[PDB]
């Protein structure tokens, strides 16, 4: 649902992330592949070693797909409408993995913004990624 | 819990510089705030109306303080997380009735508190290591559900 | 999201349930309390013995809250808008329990309609309860 | 797996009148149909375009046939579900990489197939009994993830 107070914290926290967005977008991926080994069965044609310019490049896709959400928050089911078919229809990505990611994505932000990662923004972020995850899985519902 | 020597050090080195008092309430606190339904088990603690009230309620920083203990405890008994938690498993299950899916939520909010308190020192491999531990712990308490 | 083909199976399967709706609505509850003991921590002031006229009475609430969804399917977030505050705000019902129920609700229907519980309607029903569960938890998002 | 004598009989009596051949594919089939992403592991089976193609693919009613075996097997070794599944746990984990959350989905779709095939005979208490078994099984295969 996301409330105006939530919108403000997401737009607030994402702003303070800015420039490093892509960087951060590839740090969450590595954390995932490492902590949740089972999520690699999707990136074979990928190099998942610490330096993969493929992971760095992908982190930019995810990061900007998210920045695409924060800016159009009131309307994700349409902006993301497309990434919905690809993850659900073509890829068949298990819904659990959207939880494993979102976690690593909150474990990344806290390790870069120890000032504004207040219990509140933390909750706001968790709701935001919760809404993104829902929309990308929606094509299953 | 396997913890290869690499991992064994990552978890020890870090865990050793942890503010065992403050860090404990930091987690419990954020749990009730980020997963509201969980407040349904700590209504005897006080005002949990706003996050500020939760992040200050003395009942909370005292319970989180005891929670963190069981960890340092289990963390010093990896070879047997089942035996050590036998007592707490009977408590949280046949008495409190918390669902095992909520022990995973707490283990992760903890990983987020450690990521926040140690920022960069908290490298991916250090996480993938703690994630294993948390998981191993979330399976002991859930043990009595069989 | 629910597709026209889905709508048809939900409206189809629910029609064939009709009159017994309330009955069925109390058989899923008992199945839950039995199979998932942990879900009772919500009904203390309730009698959960095999005959409880309290469980029978509640099964009518749930059953008709659902019939309220199938008829207004294209608009659940508004019809159910109310049951959203009560389950999320006042009650604080853990989201996992909405999964435990929905399951027992599909294990009930199959034991009463062995003709139309085709792999397809089964999938359609699972998507429908998946959408109801999402809306009642939405007040958390 | 505890299974009190009451439960022990419910699971045996029922399980004995089960079409061990057909029931096995009935589940696997509905899994790929109701939880599409799971088809991601059986692409070598054939056309899984429609449910009709899935509910007929001979590769499926042959695999589900082997799945049901492991059950009758585990069901005859409740006192030790860990030992019996050691092999299959290494297979589904360090080779197939299926997530343990999908062993719960299969155990439940199974409970729905049994509820469908035995209708009323499938009383609530009979379910709460099988649910325990399924759960116990879903924890053995997931065992190697530690
Ligand atoms: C927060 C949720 C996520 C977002 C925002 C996201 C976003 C994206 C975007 C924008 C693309 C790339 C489109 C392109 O460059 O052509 C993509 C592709 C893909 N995503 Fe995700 N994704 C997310 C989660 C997941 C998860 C959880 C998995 C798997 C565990 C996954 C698996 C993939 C795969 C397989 C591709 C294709 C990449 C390739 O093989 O080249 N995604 N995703
Ligand atoms: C990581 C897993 C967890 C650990 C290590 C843990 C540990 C503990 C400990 C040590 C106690 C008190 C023991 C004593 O007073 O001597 C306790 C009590 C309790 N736990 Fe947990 N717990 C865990 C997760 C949870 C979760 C997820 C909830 C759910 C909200 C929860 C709810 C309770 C409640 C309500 C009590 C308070 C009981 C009282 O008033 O004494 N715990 N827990
Ligand atoms: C398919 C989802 C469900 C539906 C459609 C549903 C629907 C309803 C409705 C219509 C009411 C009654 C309003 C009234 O009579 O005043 C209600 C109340 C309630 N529901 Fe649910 N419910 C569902 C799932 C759950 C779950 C999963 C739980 C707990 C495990 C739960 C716990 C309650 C409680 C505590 C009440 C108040 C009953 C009382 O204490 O008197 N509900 N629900
Ligand atoms: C209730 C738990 C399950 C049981 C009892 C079970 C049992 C089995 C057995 C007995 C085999 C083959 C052994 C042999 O060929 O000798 C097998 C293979 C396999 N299982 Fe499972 N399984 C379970 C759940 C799952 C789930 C949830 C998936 C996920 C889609 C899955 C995916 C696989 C795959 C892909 C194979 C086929 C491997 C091959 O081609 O031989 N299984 N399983």
């Amino acid at each position: 649902v996301l409330s105006p107070a939530d919108k403000t914290n997401v737009k607030a926290a994402w702003g303070k992330v800015g420039a490093h967005a892509g960087e951060y977008g590839a740090e969450a991926l590595e954390r995932m592949f490492l902590s949740f080994p089972t999520t690699k069965t999707y990136f074979p044609h990928f190099d998942l070693s610490h330096g993969s310019a493929q992971v760095k490049g992908h982190g930019k896709k995810v990061a900007d797909a998210l920045t695409n959400a924060v800016a159009h928050v009131d309307d994700m089911p349409n902006a993301l409408s497309a990434l919905s078919d690809l993850h659900a229809h073509k890829l068949r990505v298990d819904p659990v993995n959207f939880k494993l990611l979102s976690h690593c994505l909150l474990v990344t932000l806290a390790a870069h913004l120890p000032a504004e990662f207040t219990p509140a923004v933390h909750a706001s972020l968790d709701k935001f990624l919760a809404s993104v995850s829902t929309v990308l899985t929606s094509k299953y519902r | 819990v396997h913890l290869t020597p690499e991992e064994k050090s990552a978890v020890t080195a870090l865990w050793g510089k942890v503010n065992v008092d403050e860090v404990g309430g930091e987690a419990l606190g954020r749990l009730l705030v980020v997963y509201p339904w969980t407040q349904r088990f700590f209504e005897s603690f006080g005002d949990l109306s706003t996050p500020d009230a939760v992040m200050g309620n003395p009942k909370v920083k005292a319970h989180g303080k005891k929670v963190l203990g069981a960890f340092s405890d289990g963390l010093a008994h990896l070879d047997n997380l089942k035996g050590t938690f036998a007592t707490l498993s009977e408590l949280h299950c046949d008495k409190l009735h918390v669902d095992p899916e909520n022990f995973r939520l707490l283990g992760n909010v903890l990983v987020c508190v450690l990521a926040h308190h140690f920022g960069k020192e908290f490298t991916p491999p250090v996480q993938a290591a703690y994630q294993k531990v948390v998981a191993g712990v979330a399976n002991a308490l859930a043990h009595k559900y069989h």
